[PDB]
């Protein structure tokens, strides 16, 4: 076409530090796990503030808020769907 | 996984990418927690399409959908095989979406076939 | 006796993963400042984490946060995956 | 790699744990904070050896390893491994501590002794 612009894959690159970039690649992976929850699994967050004992609004900042959470809670709710987080070499 | 395109206008310059580095251009605590949060729904379209569902999407008319990002709104389209297009972008000040908005976005997608 | 035994006994699912979690990045700052060399403040200096930060990384203390935890890894060349049960 | 194992007193009956219990006898964690300890330092031996070990994992004298950060505890470990385990746990003031409880630190090989025969 020609009014067809840039790739995401550029302009991600053109402006977010390697490191903005895996700060989020894990935000977004997070999001990820609880978008199966509520599509896939069929599990209500209320529901998983039942099966982690962590707050519903602490499970929908994963999503919607502006600050990073502390770590347990993170596992805490990944352990209820089923997941952990692991270290793994870089890239 | 899905690509996506800014949508470059005539002139030609891409509004949403025009946004972007204006977030990065400025300081603040907010220009970066705005610009992470942007820079994390794209990301989640980009590998999901529209079963993201809510909250990072709704649908609002036609083939114009939203991307919903803290405060920011951004609108895009589906397109080919299959892939989507960021038009342009604004910030929400209404509980109805602004119709103004809404044909800025159809006359994009206008644009965008030739 | 046998410990993976007496764990999953005083322990179970719970909170053995945050232990196994607070291990792992005890490890990789263990692993830096012995087998590589680096030292702590040279990882503020990699990094840009409040060195106290760090060191209560490394401490069980509780639990640092997401970002704060992905660039010290970051800087070490090692970062967080998700992934599955068992 | 490394598996930890635990060890023989009397009846057997040993005891080590009751630190490691009623903790779990009180109260969310100031107990558990108190203890999840070497939940982190235990596993963090099954993974490391020590090597590493430490800082955090010690020695003070003889034929040696190991442990933690806060107010104390133990002076532990045998040869034959990947495990070892062992004795008990009592505690203390410090920074001192002791000239005594390096002899109830030993006071132990007994138990890699003939109590390993």
């Amino acid at each position: 076409n020609n009014a067809i612009g840039s790739n995401w894959k550029d302009v991600r690159a053109e402006l977010f530090s390697k490191e903005e970039i895996l700060e989020s690649d894990m935000r977004v992976a997070i999001m990820s796990e609880l978008i199966e929850a509520r599509n896939e699994k069929g599990i209500s967050q209320k529901k998983l503030e039942e099966m982690s004992g962590v707050s519903q609004p602490v499970i929908a900042r994963m999503e919607t808020g502006k600050t990073s959470p502390q770590l347990d809670t993170v596992l805490k709710v990944l352990a209820s769907l089923g997941k952990t987080l692991a270290v793994v070499p870089l890239e | 996984m899905h690509n996506i395109y800014f949508y470059k206008d005539k002139n030609g310059n891409e509004p949403v990418f025009d946004y972007m580095r204006e977030l990065t251009s400025k300081k603040g605590k907010d220009s970066r927690i705005k610009l992470n949060k942007i820079n994390d729904y794209i990301e989640l379209l980009s590998q999901h399409g529209t079963r993201a569902g809510e909250p990072y999407i709704k649908h609002l008319d036609a083939e114009i959908w939203e991307l919903r990002p803290l405060r920011d709104r951004i609108l895009f389209v589906a397109w080919m095989d299959g892939s989507f297009v960021l038009l342009h972008h604004f910030m929400k000040r209404t509980q109805k979406t602004p119709k103004r908005e809404i044909e800025q976005a159809k006359r994009e997608l206008a644009d965008l076939k030739e």
